[PDB]
C-alpha cells in the first residue's frame, strides 16, 4: 500500500511443510532402484539366450 | 431542510431563540436529507489474500492473488 506516501510491501513469509513426504518417497526409491530384467522362456537355449 | 438550517443559523441576527417544536422539525428534515445522500463504502480485499483453486486461476497471469498492490516504481533516483 502508499501507507503514508511510500511503497513498503507486506511481509511474507515462508514455512515449507510439503516436501517432507516428497522427500520420504523419493528416499524410497532410491534406497530400492529397479530395472529391466529379461525372462526366459521354454526352450533347450532360451536361458543363455536371457542371460 | 435548507431553510430550517438557514433558519437555525440566522436567529440571533433578529434578537432571538428557537423553540422545541422547531428544533424538532429541523432534525427531522436533517435526518431525511442524511438518508438521500448516505453511501456505505465496502472493504475491497487486501492484495496478498490467495484465490483459490475453485476459480480456475492460471500460472499465465497474476489471477493468483487479488490485484490492488501497486508494484515495482523503481528507476532513478537512487538511495531508495
Amino acid at each position: 500500500t502508499k501507507l503514508d506516501e511510500q511503497f513498503e510491501k507486506y511481509p511474507k513469509f515462508e514455512i515449507n511443510k510439503v516436501a517432507t513426504e516428497l522427500n520420504r518417497i523419493i528416499a524410497e526409491y532410491r534406497n530400492n532402484r529397479i530395472t529391466v530384467k529379461f525372462r526366459p522362456g521354454d526352450r533347450e537355449a532360451s536361458e543363455e539366450l536371457a542371460n | 431542510a435548507v431553510g430550517y438550517q438557514l433558519l437555525l443559523r440566522m436567529l440571533s441576527d433578529y434578537s432571538l431563540e428557537p423553540t422545541p417544536q422547531v428544533l424538532s422539525n429541523a432534525q427531522r428534515s436533517y435526518d431525511a436529507l442524511m438518508t438521500d445522500t448516505l453511501v456505505v463504502p465496502s472493504m475491497r480485499r487486501r492484495g496478498d489474500f490467495p484465490v483459490g483453486q475453485g476459480n480456475k486461476y492460471d500460472v499465465f497471469t497474476s489471477d493468483r492473488y487479488y490485484p490492488g498492490d501497486l508494484p515495482l516504481i523503481d528507476g532513478d533516483i537512487p538511495n531508495a
